[PDB]
């Protein structure tokens, strides 16, 4: 997921070199990646799809509490307990 | 002695007529409940000293203990509230009568007030 602000959390663009083999031997890393995709990634993707389908059945929201601005200790008079508490 | 000798004080008077302008204590006052608790404890101690079943013997005398303690506590609370009200009244009267002795001071904000900072290190 990418549920965060890219400007707040910057990340330079990702440059991945293309695979250019120079030998006839097979790639064990590639074969193991295929095996991992077949055995792990697909089942976890199916499970996540089911879970997210269940979540969308009942969708509810929560909010970010906004706090008003109040006068600060510079404007507070001396021995004024309420203003001092707010500040 | 501070309160004794106050003008208009009738000697040997538990509650003067001016004390009736104050709210009487509520019968559910926590102080009255504590007085009743003291009475109940006194009844239990009486049973224990006289070698009777503490929690089941002498119910009538335990009730009398509680009632007497509640009665005296109610009157004591009335007198205490009257005395504190009288003290506050006299204090406010004197503050009104002596403004040069109790003057208002300028209120400076903390932006104007300079106070020394002591680092903690
Ligand atoms: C069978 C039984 C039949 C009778 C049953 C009860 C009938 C009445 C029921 C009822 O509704 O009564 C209304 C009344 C409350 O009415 P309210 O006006 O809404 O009061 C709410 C606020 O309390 C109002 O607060 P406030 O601002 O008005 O002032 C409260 C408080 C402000 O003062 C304090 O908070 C200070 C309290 C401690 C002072 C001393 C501390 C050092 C010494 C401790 C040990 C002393 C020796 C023991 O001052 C007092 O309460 C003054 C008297 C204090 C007596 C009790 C505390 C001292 C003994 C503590 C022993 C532990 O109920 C009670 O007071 C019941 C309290 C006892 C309940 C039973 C269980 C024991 C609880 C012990 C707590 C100890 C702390
Ligand atoms: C609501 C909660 C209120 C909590 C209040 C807490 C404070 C209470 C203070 C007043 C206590 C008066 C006790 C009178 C003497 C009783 C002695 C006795 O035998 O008792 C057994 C007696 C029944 O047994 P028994 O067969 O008749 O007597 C056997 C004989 O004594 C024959 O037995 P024995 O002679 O073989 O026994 C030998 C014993 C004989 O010696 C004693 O038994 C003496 C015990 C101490 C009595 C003097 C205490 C004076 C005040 C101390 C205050 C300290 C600070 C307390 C702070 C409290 C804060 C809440 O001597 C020794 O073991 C020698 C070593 C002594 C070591 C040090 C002991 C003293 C420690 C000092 C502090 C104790 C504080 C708690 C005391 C609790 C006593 C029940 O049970 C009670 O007395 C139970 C009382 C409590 C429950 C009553 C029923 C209530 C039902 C409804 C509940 C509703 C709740 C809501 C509404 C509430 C409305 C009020
Ligand atoms: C635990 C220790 C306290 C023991 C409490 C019992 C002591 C005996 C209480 C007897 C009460 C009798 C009241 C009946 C009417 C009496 C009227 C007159 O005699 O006294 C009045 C009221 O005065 C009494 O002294 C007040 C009685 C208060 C009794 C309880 C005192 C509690 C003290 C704090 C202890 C904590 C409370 C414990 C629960 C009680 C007016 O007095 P007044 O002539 O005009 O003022 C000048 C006299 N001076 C010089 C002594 C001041």
């Amino acid at each position: 997921p990418d549920s965060w602000d890219k400007d707040v959390y910057p990340e330079p663009p990702r440059r991945t070199p293309a695979p250019a083999p120079q030998t006839s031997l097979p790639n064990p890393v590639t074969y193991l990646t295929k095996i991992f995709d077949l055995l792990v990634d697909r089942p976890v993707t199916l499970a996540r799809e089911f879970i997210e389908q269940q979540h969308a059945k009942n969708r509810y929201y929560y909010y970010h509490r906004e706090f008003r601005r109040v006068p600060d200790i510079t404007e507070c008079e001396e021995k004024d307990i309420l203003c001092m508490f707010e500040a | 002695t501070m309160m004794s000798g106050r003008p208009g004080r009738v000697p040997l008077q538990f509650l003067p007529n001016e004390a009736r302008s104050l709210p009487p204590p509520k019968l559910t006052d926590p102080r009255l409940v504590y007085m009743g608790f003291l009475g109940y404890c006194s009844g239990l101690i009486d049973n224990a000293i006289r070698r009777r079943p503490v929690v089941s013997a002498g119910l009538h005398r335990q009730l009398l203990y509680v009632t007497s303690f509640v009665f005296f506590g109610y009157y004591l609370l009335k007198r205490q509230d009257y005395m504190y009200a009288l003290r506050d009244h006299d204090m406010f009267a004197y503050v009104k009568s002596h403004p040069e002795d109790f003057p208002e001071k300028d209120k400076k904000t903390y932006g104007e007030i300079l106070e020394e900072f002591h680092p903690v290190r």
